[PDB]
RNA sequence: AGGACCGAACCGACUAAUGAAAAAUUAGCGGAUGACUUGUGGCUGGGGGUGAAAGGCCAAUCAAACCGGGAGAUAGCU
RNA sequence: GCUCGCCGGAAGACCAAGGGUUCCUGUCCAACGUUAAUCGGGGCAGGGUGAGUCGACCCCUAAGGCGAGGCCGAAAGGCGUAGUCGAUGGGAAACAGGUUAAUAUUCCUGUACUUGGUGUUACUGCGAAGGGGGGACGGAGAAGGCUAUGUUGGCCGGGCGACGGUUGUCCCGGUUUAAGCGUGUAGGCUGGUUUUCCAGGCAAAUCCGGAAAAUCAAGGCUGAGGCGUGAUGACGAGGCACUACGGUGCUGAAGCAACAAAUGCCCUGCUUCCAGGAAAAGCCUCUAAGCAUCAGGUAACAUCAAAUCGUACCCCAAACCGACACGGUGGUCAGGUAGAGAAUACCAAGGCGCUUGAGAGAACUCGGGUGAAGGAACUAGGCAAAAUGGUGCCGUAACUUCGGGAGAAGGCACGCUGAUAUGUAGGUGAGGUCCCUCGCGGAUGGAGCUGAAAUCAGUCGAAGAUACCAGCUGGCUGCAACUGUUUAUUAAAAACACAGCACUGUGCAAACACGAAAGUGGACGUAUACGGUGUGACGCCUCCCGGUGCCGGAAGGUUAAUU
């Protein structure tokens, strides 16, 4: 059965990657939030 | 000519083809071509703005000349061509100076016919001259509404317009709709009717044919649930309401012209 | 033209392994560890100057670092650049 | 020629019996040059989308997704 | 190690995606592995991924994204021009053999190619953000020419049979060879060459386009395959020396022909249809500003250059998505016998026996086999089973929209051997002989090879479409015309859609829709069009305006802000 997650690196990066997050305001805020929390992996970026 | 196809299969039974042998069997004039990608009836927001559009065959865009400005040069018709972009047929013409253009093929036009634009041009089919030069009572097509803009009225397969009157700076046209309309007398127009008049006699004959023409199927509002359409819901088949659009506006009669800027040019509305 | 200092900083070490020994003995090819940033021409220049020996050609590759586990803690070894440097016929290297 | 026929791949899912499986199995079943199917990428965002329309689908979640917040909502009830 | 068994259009081989060391070697067996474990995709250590020509990067663009200015917007921001990104598409170049425990079109051996510089001598119009050409394109169908590949014969090597026979019309194996360079064929497309002029190609153009005129019928482009060379080479069945029993080193015959033949190539071709079928660069070409005897261009020759990143391994799976060593997953390769076949059966190459076993041979459950007599009496219901099942030929009703119905129904033949005919009809096609504008040519010729289908005669069986495979059929009737779609995971239908019909709106800055707007779709469309609603092939058809809607009217009544 085709399960929901069907990985694709490029698609992952474009969707969720660092630059994408940077591009828009809301993404930047998300980034800031994650930094505040102390996340080790700020983004999906490997 | 129209051709009723033999019923060797359902979906072929009711088919009627409109076959013109005189069209060009060959690849169109490539210089005048250009790309034309499909919308899916969706705008820049990405939302569907006009339902029932989608798919269909890849099509190129022939660059038709509706402005028709090569004044004084006589042109000769090379061939008639299938345009997927319109109900009419187009004609590839060759001006004496070596330029080629696509034009709406009028009714009587065929290969070898000579045509001409200009004030001086002769009043014969396919020739194009300002409507102050065109005699009253003539049939014309590809009519400009604004001078210099390009023909906008009467471009569809078997349309034409009647010049009923010329009163000073304006002439009054009888549009195919039956609407009588004033138009500036200096606007341009092409003599005769537009060509492919038996276009209406074709019948698709199956669902797939409609799809080929980029038309997605149509769901009736009454078949929906109320949350979707004003007509939705009802146990079994119920329709206890006045007909309306998906957006609640009355459909069977309610007029919707709101343009107060051009009211003056409409002599008489259609009926 | 490569600067001497850069040349000196290129070459990290000789690589000892069975495959390396075989390459040395048969094909007259030395296997070096080099700076990850070091390009082929650079490596060649450095070979020529610092080992005083003619080079035919350099093949390079990047070795990825192994993931290991010290006790409970996971940790990755460094990636590093390997270079097969083929030396001109009759070139004997100390 | 064909939204033509029989029929593998491929797409589906009418009957049947039966956790390896949060929808499968085997035996049969429908379509199989088209309104077909499929890979890669793209676009449409929540009272919004999309919908050959079933209130279907929108990350195992849908008569209004998920995450966080108002928030210790309110609970004549247990 | 020897037997047995399974897959073999896969359960084999190679990739993409995704994973990220799982690869190889040594070592260990606590935990992990549904048991044991000396084994492992487990632990620990070490090793392993070599590129000018493969891919990325790079040049070019699609859908789309971002977007200087700009337009719009309380703010945030939205749209969008110039631009710039964006493959899943276009754009230069490599093949064969050998080698590692583990990489290889990457190492080695041989033989190649590419496109840049730089320098040269030789020549002499070069030059773009611009013009033109090209790239550049659909579906289906039909062949013909080919090859991949396979079969047989020939040849070469080996063999003479654990049991009757087996020196022959016997048995086993092998019989392979690239890119490149030369040739330019089967075939496809097109008339060429020169001269003159011209409101066209945003300017110019010697280019393209268009007009004339002259002259010759061959000119050019394209093109699989074959042939030659590449190759006195490599590889080569197996023989022979050493042996850490893993292998290493030497050596090495023949290496031809015919037939058959793709879904691959010629073919981005041809024929045809309507639903009318990317873009841009690379590439060719034309000039402009320019420069002017310099640069630049093309000409060969020399030299330098090709960086960087990926390259292990799995990849229909125990390594990816599924919590698991548990169904899903795109591409490429496609042997033999039978067969229409990529179905099916048995096999090859190759890969496996699915990580608990041993007994026993109760009930009951599951999955199968057979069954006297009856044959739907079962049951809500013939559910399920059973049955039918192929090719050829004969034959086939109502009704029909004249196409259908129809594989209607129902029947007959079917194996093997011999003869017709020491293998026919056909297909292919060598020598020889003749012609020739000479070649991959044309005629004639028929050797050899291959080879159905039929008829007649015989013959065995209970049975000859013998296994696997492979329609059940007919009669009346509701619904829906039909092919389609649908509740992912209890509903596939009479529901939706449909072609068709009707009403209605909409004159283009269209109606309408998404958008505080700008704008966008509608549509680069224009009433033979587009939108909305209902109905729903085809045939015969299809009173009431009082109510509520809509349309038109505006005499009077009433009536806002305002005053």
């Amino acid at each position: 059965m085709k399960r929901t997650f069907q990985p694709s690196v490029l698609k992952r990066n474009r969707s969720h990657g660092f630059r994408a997050r940077m591009a828009t305001k809301n993404g930047r805020q998300v980034l800031a939030r994650r930094r505040a929390k102390g996340r080790a992996r700020l983004t999906v970026s490997k | 000519a129209v051709v009723k196809c033999k019923p060797t299969s359902p979906g072929r039974r009711h088919v009627v083809k409109v076959v013109n042998p005189e069209l060009h069997k060959g690849k169109p004039f490539a210089p005048l071509l250009e790309k034309n990608s499909k919308s899916g009836g969706r705008n820049n927001n990405g939302r569907i703005t006009t339902r029932h559009i989608g798919g269909g065959h890849k099509q190129a865009y022939r660059i038709v000349d509706f402005k028709r400005n090569k004044d004084g040069i006589p042109a000769v018709v090379e061939r008639l061509e299938y345009d997927p972009n319109r109900s009419a047929n187009i004609a590839l013409v060759l001006y004496k100076d070596g330029e080629r253009r696509y034009i709406l093929a009028p009714k009587g036009l065929k290969a070898g016919d000579q045509i001409q634009s200009g004030v001086d041009a002769a009043i014969k089919p396919g020739n194009t001259l300002p409507m102050r030069n065109i005699p009253v009572g003539s049939t014309v097509h590809n009519v400009e509404m604004k001078p210099g803009k390009g023909g906008q009225l009467a471009r569809s397969a078997g349309t034409y317009v009647q010049i009923v009157a010329r009163d000073g700076a304006y002439v009054t046209l009888r549009l195919r709709s039956g609407e009588m309309r004033k138009v500036e007398a200096d606007c341009r127009a092409t003599l005769g009717e537009v060509g492919n008049a038996e276009h209406m006699l074709r019948v698709l004959g199956k669902a797939g044919a409609a799809r080929w023409r980029g038309v997605r199927p149509t769901v009736r509002g009454t078949a929906m649930n109320p949350v979707d359409h004003p007509h939705g819901g009802g146990e079994g088949r119920n329709f206890g309401k006045h007909p309306v659009t998906p957006w609640g506006v009355q459909t069977k009669g309610k007029k919707t012209r709101s343009n107060k800027r051009t009211d003056k040019f409409i002599v008489r509305r259609r009926s | 033209m490569i600067r001497e200092e850069r040349l000196l900083k290129v070459l990290r070490a000789p690589h000892v392994s069975e495959k390396a020994s075989t390459a040395m003995e048969k094909s007259n090819t030395i296997v070096l560890k080099v700076a990850k940033d070091a390009t082929k021409a650079e490596i060649k220049a450095a070979v020529q100057k610092l080992f005083e020996v003619e080079v035919e050609v350099v093949n390079t590759l990047v070795v990825k670092g192994k993931v290991k586990r010290h006790g409970q803690r996971i940790g990755r070894r460094s990636d590093w650049k390997k270079a097969y440097v083929t030396l001109k016929e009759g070139q004997n290297l100390d």
